[PDB]
Formats: structure tokens, C-alpha cells, sequence
């Protein structure tokens, strides 16, 4: 798609490879609790 | 640092306004020090010295 082409034209000025590597949990991800204690966790995309 | 881990892992509005580490065991630094004290005024303080 769109992004796809991006990063293929990205590449062909910055000699370096690439492997996709798709989420795992489907969100984007905000700013959430650990469910474990008070410390807030990144959760979805910016987390991986 | 335990002050500062559990102020940044908390999700509430606490601001830490400057940290005091003067010590009293020098010499000539009275005047050093009671100008420290006249800068720093906050409604709640911690302390950290011995008896």
C-alpha cells in the first residue's frame, strides 16, 4: 500500500534492509496502568 | 531514588521543586547555607539528616 511504497522509496537512497514484522495486539496504545501496580505501561503499537 | 521512582511511576501531578544536599560538617559555609534556606520555601519538605 501507501506506507509500503514510502519505505521502499526510503530504501532505495539509504542502503538498508527490512523485515515486517506486524503487531501482535492490534491498537495503537496509549498511556495505561500495569495492572499490577500504579506504574503506567505502553500497551498496542508504540510498546513493541 | 526511591522518592523519584515511585513521584515518576505514579500517574498523580507531584513536582519535586529542587533537591537541598547542604552540608553542615563544612566549615566558613553557614552563610552558604542560610542563603539556601532563604531560596527554597515550599509548603511540605522532607528531611534526611541525623539527630
Amino acid at each position: 500500500g501507501f506506507c509500503i511504497d514510502l519505505l521502499i522509496k526510503l530504501a532505495r537512497t539509504m542502503n538498508f534492509t527490512y523485515e515486517v514484522h506486524l503487531v501482535a495486539d492490534g491498537k495503537f496504545g496509549t498511556q495505561e496502568r500495569v495492572n499490577n501496580s500504579n506504574k503506567k505501561e505502553w500497551n498496542g503499537m508504540m510498546g513493541e | 531514588n526511591k522518592i523519584r521512582s515511585t513521584i515518576e511511576n505514579s500517574f498523580v501531578g507531584w513536582e519535586l521543586e529542587e533537591v537541598l544536599l547542604l552540608d553542615m560538617s563544612l566549615d566558613d559555609g553557614d552563610s552558604k547555607i542560610q542563603n539556601q534556606l532563604k531560596k527554597l520555601q515550599s509548603p511540605i519538605i522532607l528531611l534526611y539528616c541525623t539527630k
